[PDB]
């Protein structure tokens, strides 16, 4: 009960910052470009210097035109609003936001250590105590979330970050929405999309929480659940209601996997009337301690090679392109508020 | 093996977000 007691200060401190969201806290002019961290549709993130503090940050730049094109308007105002409001041990925080004439930007602390996915892929697969030390702080994050009325709706390991502590930061807010009925956006990632998404049904939180259980499977198995050469053929393998486990997988993971992979949403874990507490009590977590693991007492399993606080050999190289700004304001009204 | 058949799937690098 020392939980809700939690949520509901961490609430009050959220709605304050959602009702009056920060604006404009910096320029373009006061950080230095170093590297092009990743790459997308829209837009791109690069490693930049802060020459007033000396602090190095990631930078997403998005390109306002690019982001209309893509119909991406509503979705990316949420991001940000959502970003400067929320406060969480597990996610990654921004310290900046602000536009010129042809994009915008958000600045927020930079995490050397890298994407869970990259270690997971070379190491090829965790130890179930290695993935319950993970997995242990995305449920609690989306505990967080989901009691702000949020739906993450992109959980991936490409989107959580490993700290020099070996703890998660979770990353990419670009389809986040703080909504208390359902919703209908076909958005996500493919191999996490839960089945009432695919057939185009109004879902709720607990597609996070299908995702968790995705999640969860590839870092234990070292694979998805549901893999194939095309999105389309994973759909299939998805809504069939049928999953395989590893011969490695303990009795206690297959368990909860079978109660997340749950297609009926009348018995998918996370959904039910005690909520995340049929998660957190399950006997895979027996041995979490998770006031611990918030507080970050818990020894991590894995900790990333510190090489500088600019260092960027635990991330891929990409093509770096120059940062172009019109003399002309591009979609002013679109983006007004942010 | 399950693995070998993800390994030389067309899937196992950074996967793209989808939407409408
Ligand atoms: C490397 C790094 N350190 N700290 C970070 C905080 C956020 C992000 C970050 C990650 C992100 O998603 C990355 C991955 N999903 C690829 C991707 C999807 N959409 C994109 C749009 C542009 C560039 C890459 C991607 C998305 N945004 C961020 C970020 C950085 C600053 O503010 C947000 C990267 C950070």
């Amino acid at each position: 009960e020392s939980v809700k007691e939690f949520l509901a200060k961490a609430k009050e401190d959220f709605l304050k910052k959602w009702e009056n969201p920060a604006q404009n806290t910096a320029h373009l002019d006061q950080f230095e470009r170093i590297k092009t961290l990743g790459t997308g549709s829209f837009g791109r993130v690069m490693l930049v210097k802060h020459m007033e503090t000396g602090n190095h940050y990631a930078m997403k730049i998005l390109d306002k035109q690019k982001v209309v094109k893509l119909k991406q308007i509503e979705h990316t105002l949420n991001e940000k609003r959502i970003l400067q409001a929320v406060n969480f041990p597990f996610l990654v925080k921004l310290e900046f936001s602000f536009k010129d004439n042809s994009n915008l930007y958000m600045v927020m602390e930079y995490v050397p250590g890298g994407e869970m996915f990259s270690h997971l892929r070379r190491i090829g697969r965790f130890s179930e105590p290695h993935a319950r030390f993970y997995a242990a702080q995305i449920v609690l994050t989306f505990e967080y979330l989901h009691s702000l009325d949020l739906i993450y709706r992109d959980l991936k390991p490409e989107n959580l970050l490993i700290d020099q502590q070996g703890y998660i930061q979770v990353t990419d807010f670009g389809f986040a929405k703080r909504v208390k009925g359902r919703t209908w956006t076909l958005c996500g990632t493919p191999e996490y999309l839960a089945p009432e998404i695919i057939l185009s049904k109004g879902y709720n939180k607990a597609v996070d929480w299908w995702a968790l259980g995705v999640l969860i499977y590839e870092m234990a198995a070292g694979y998805p659940p549901f893999f194939a050469d095309q999105p389309i053929q994973i759909y299939e393998k998805i809504v069939s209601g049928k999953v395989r486990f590893p011969s490695h997988f303990s009795s206690d993971l297959k368990d909860l996997l079978r109660n997340l992979l749950q297609v009926d949403l009348t018995k998918r874990f996370g959904n039910l009337k005690n909520g995340v507490n049929d998660i957190k009590n399950h006997k895979w977590f027996a041995t979490t301690d998770w006031i611990a693991i918030y507080q970050r007492k818990v020894e991590a399993p894995f900790i990333p090679k510190f090489k500088g606080p600019g260092d960027t050999s635990n991330f891929d190289d990409y093509e770096e392109e120059e940062i172009r700004v019109s003399i002309n304001e591009k979609c002013g009204k679109e983006f007004s508020e942010f | 093996t399950t693995y070998a058949d993800f390994i030389a799937s067309g899937r196992t690098g950074r996967r793209n977000a989808i939407h409408d």
